[PDB]
RNA sequence: CGCGGGGGGAACCUGGGGAACUGAAACAUCUCAGUACCCAGAGGAGAGGAAAGAGAAAUCGACUCCCUGAGUAGCGGCGA
RNA sequence: CGAAGCUGUUGGGAAGCAGCGCCAGAGAGGGUGAAAGCCCCGUAGGCGAAAGGUGGGGGGAUAGGUGAGGGUACCCGAGUACCCCGUGGUUCGUGGAGCCAUGGGGGAAUCUGGGCGGACCACCGCCUAAGGCUAAGUACUCCGGGUGACCGAUAGCGCACCAGUACCGUGAGGGAAAGGUGAAAAGAACCCCGGGAGGGGAGUGAAAUAGAGCCUGAAACCGUGGGCUUACAAGCAGUCACGGCCCCGCAAGGGGUUGUGGCGUGCCUAUUGAAGCAUGAGCCGGCGACUCACGGUCGUGGGCGAGCUUAAGCCGUUGAG
RNA sequence: CAGGCGGUAGGGGAGCGUUCCCGAUGCCGAUGAAGGCCGACCCGCGAGGGCGGCUGGAGGUAAGGGAAGUGCGAAUGCCG
């Protein structure tokens, strides 16, 4: 394969592949597309320890990877992110858009 | 593969038409018999009552 | 068209084989008390022969089986009309041979049987055949000669 | 066969008469199609295979079981036999029959619907969706079945994905597929070959 | 001083050395085989290579690879 | 860079469906919580490659190569050819065997000369040895690729698991076994058995006949425990028979087992000749053996049919042609 | 309807069971492919084919015919 999927918070966003709701981002990783943003409620039980807490019995997590999420853009719906030739930023850019130059 | 054929066979025999095994015999070869008496003369070709069959074949690709 | 289960016409049968089995005749040979199956079984081309296979024979025809080379002469081609009387226009090989059918022939020899049109075709060397029916009732050509 | 300006076109006189050589046609056609497949594999063990430990064990006694040659085609690793062979063998045919075939087939596949403008329009030439804008104004929709013959890559670079239809151009020929498919159109008459 | 070069590399090169089993329903010519296989330089190629040619045709016109010729000519205890 | 709808009701969960809206020179393929074009990765395509460096065509191309004839008139690859013997190659094993290198001695000649058209003389023909260099179109594979009616992890590659290891060797040598929880370890919390070990609950958990020689899990080998059998008794043992003896069908019966009576020489390989202590048979599973190339040659549906059939290429073939 | 019918090797007739092909941008398919334990119905003389139940956990390939490393009790066979 190769290293080609996401970027980082911002919003994100939540969505119902099975959970629902719509939520910023946390974090991520590619290698096996694994990664992270609260929402998704999973309790890992720890073992016979105590340092932490206490001992076993774990908590709160998230837990994804491949597709299956958006972004943010009030009202109406959502588009992508066009190019430059004579505007603002030299040549370059890109931040996530409605469909004009916003989000 | 290929199947080159045996020259020495075809040295001799033929197919006449009819596919029928014919060719010479052996006798005659210059007397090999003395007797100034008489005989040697008889002598042919002949086909084969059995065997025939079986020889055509490996010439068929020389002919 | 379509796939109208288009089996065959008739008459073929891969009838391909197999290794053993214990339905009908399946698992058998044929022979024994005649040992001749091996690693290298026979071939088996004619072989056995037990008798020399009437091979105390002997060649007589001498004229072959020298070295080099074989006899070398240009080619040998005679005929018979009752396979083109059909065109003529001018009746010369190439435009036969060369052509329908018939190879090579350096020179030329005439005969067959039937009848036709006598008409003037190449002769390299023909027969009296064809003279009379290419004479006072035909025409015919000259060889070589170059 | 166009509507618009030209409009008729009639043909079968090819050889009305006889038309009821099915046996042979479809049969052979069959075969070489077998052919092209690439059937690419291999066979293994004759003498050596693998350059074995060369020659082992005792001889009267021995594991009780017999054996001399470590070629042990035995096991699910050793020696066996000839099945396959890269030779996935080099046998076809001719012109002579190129022909006929389609012949008395489409004949029959006219009694279903055959047609072929021999050339149409449809508009960008290039743009796959208004092609089919003339396969309604025309009268064909997913069902059926159908191809043709155009050897302009203007279409081709356009008709892109052809399901359920042709999107030739070259020649190859390909009725089998038509088998699952029925009506059609061609490339001039000469296109198809003289 | 200069390089070269020993040394290196799966097949494929060139060369120099060069078997026996097996066939021949024994066996000694012949066979496998100039194969297996050893040693020999180099290249990705290599080896080869330009007529003291072919051959019979008022002829063709470097050398290599395929097309057949031709399994023909022939080799041969003319035996395999 | 790229192409384009969802939706609720049920459903673990929805790639389920209707009502229908959609980009589509681009519906290849890998795929993300149940059989997904409009969804992560692509696929028509056409952008462009460098700084690094970097393999070279085309272009130009540089020093380094490119008139005709006429008579004078001497001059050119030697221990060389041609003899010779032993020769090898040549299809050429002596044979009427030339020419190639000849190992051995002989042993010249240089164009009004010199080699071959397979013996010694006579006509005629193409070439000019004994300097060496020479591309192209040729072979090839560990891998890169692709694909591959390529195998698909007791395969295949020895080998997808840290093997050319354990290991056996002395060298050489030789060679193993050993892939698979799951959508996510989320991999076991806690408390009573407690030697750590190995237990029960609970929880996560769509799923613990889901938890670590855990995928699904048969077969030889295991009895808990059930049901039908048995201590006068003789047998390849199984069978067929009335009978009785426990599940199931209202019924008809269907069953399971067996009493006795009857009945019973097996099985796989060899041969005048078998069941046979003539062999083999651990046991169950599991692997196992004439294609196919090419080549020869009788039939079969066929077409052409005195006529009936083109290799090796070249354009082209996703493909095909 | 006469007839035929044991029958080793051999030699015919098919049929059957057994893995890729297109059909496969066609069709079943989680109210289940696939394994299976069971089946004491139906179809197969057989080959088998079914045909439906419970365990079973991710795919299958129609009619058709087109290709075949199989139609394996065993060889003191290979192995586990």
């Amino acid at each position: 394969m190769r290293v080609k999927m996401h970027v980082k918070k911002g919003d994100t966003v939540l969505v119902a592949s099975g959970k629902y709701k719509g939520r910023v981002g946390k974090v991520k990783e590619v290698l096996p597309k694994k990664y992270a943003v609260i929402v998704e409620g999973v309790n890992i039980v720890k073992k016979a320890v105590r340092v932490s807490p206490k001992y076993p019995q774990g908590g709160f997590i998230e837990k994804e990877a491949p597709l299956h999420a958006s972004k943010v853009r009030p009202i109406c719906p959502a588009c992508g992110k066009p190019t430059r030739v004579r505007k603002k930023f030299l040549e370059n850019g890109k931040k996530i858009r409605v469909c004009a130059k916003c989000g | 593969p290929k199947m080159k054929t045996h020259k020495g066979a075809k040295k001799r025999v033929k197919i006449t038409a009819s596919g029928k095994v014919v060719a010479m015999k052996t006798g005659k070869r210059h007397l090999n018999w003395q007797k100034s008496g008489k005989e040697i003369r008889q002598k042919g070709r002949k086909f084969v009552l059995a065997k025939p069959e079986a020889e055509r074949i490996k010439l068929l690709l020389p002919y | 068209d379509l796939r109208p289960n288009p089996g065959a016409n008739k008459r073929r049968k891969r009838v391909g084989r197999g290794p053993g089995s214990g339905h009908g005749k399946t698992a058998t040979r044929g022979h024994k008390g005649q040992k001749s199956r091996s690693g290298g079984l026979k071939d088996p081309r004619r072989f056995e022969g037990g008798r020399s296979t009437t091979l105390m024979r002997l060649p007589k025809r001498g004229m072959q089986g020298q070295v080099p080379g074989e006899i070398k002469r240009p080619r040998y081609q005679g005929v018979n009309l009752k396979d083109l009387a059909r065109f003529e226009g001018e009746v010369t090989p190439e435009l036969l041979v060369r052509a329908g059918l018939l190879k090579k022939g350096y020179r030329l020899k005439i005969l067959g049987e039937g009848e036709a049109k006598p008409l003037k075709v190449v002769a390299h060397a023909f027969s009296k055949s064809a003279l009379e029916k290419l004479k006072a009732a035909g025409g015919e050509p000259v060889l070589l000669e170059a | 066969i166009p509507v618009l300006s030209p409009s008729g076109r009639r043909e079968l006189a090819a050889d009305l008469p006889a038309e009821i050589n099915p046996h042979l046609l479809w049969e052979v056609v069959r075969w070489q199609l077998a052919k092209r497949r690439r059937g690419t594999a291999s066979t293994k063990t004759r003498g050596e295979v693998a350059y074995s430990g060369r020659k082992i064990w005792p001889q009267k006694h021995t594991g009780r079981a017999r054996h001399g040659d470590i070629g042990a085609p035995i096991f699910v690793g050793g020696g066996v036999v000839f099945g396959p062979k890269p030779r996935d063998y080099s046998y076809t045919l001719p012109k002579k029959v190129r022909k006929k075939g389609l012949a008395m087939a489409v004949a029959d596949r006219a009694r279903e619907g055959k047609l072929l403008l021999v050339e149409a329009f449809a508009g960008v030439n290039g743009k796959t969706k208004e092609f089919l804008a003339w396969a309604k104004e025309a009268g064909l929709d997913g069902s059926e079945s159908v191809l043709l013959v155009t050897g302009n890559e203007l279409v081709r670079r356009a008709a892109r994905n052809l399901p359920w239809v042709v999107t030739l151009a070259p020649e190859g020929l390909n009725v089998y597929d038509i088998v699952r498919t029925e009506r059609l159109v061609m490339d001039l008459d000469a296109w198809e070959v003289f």
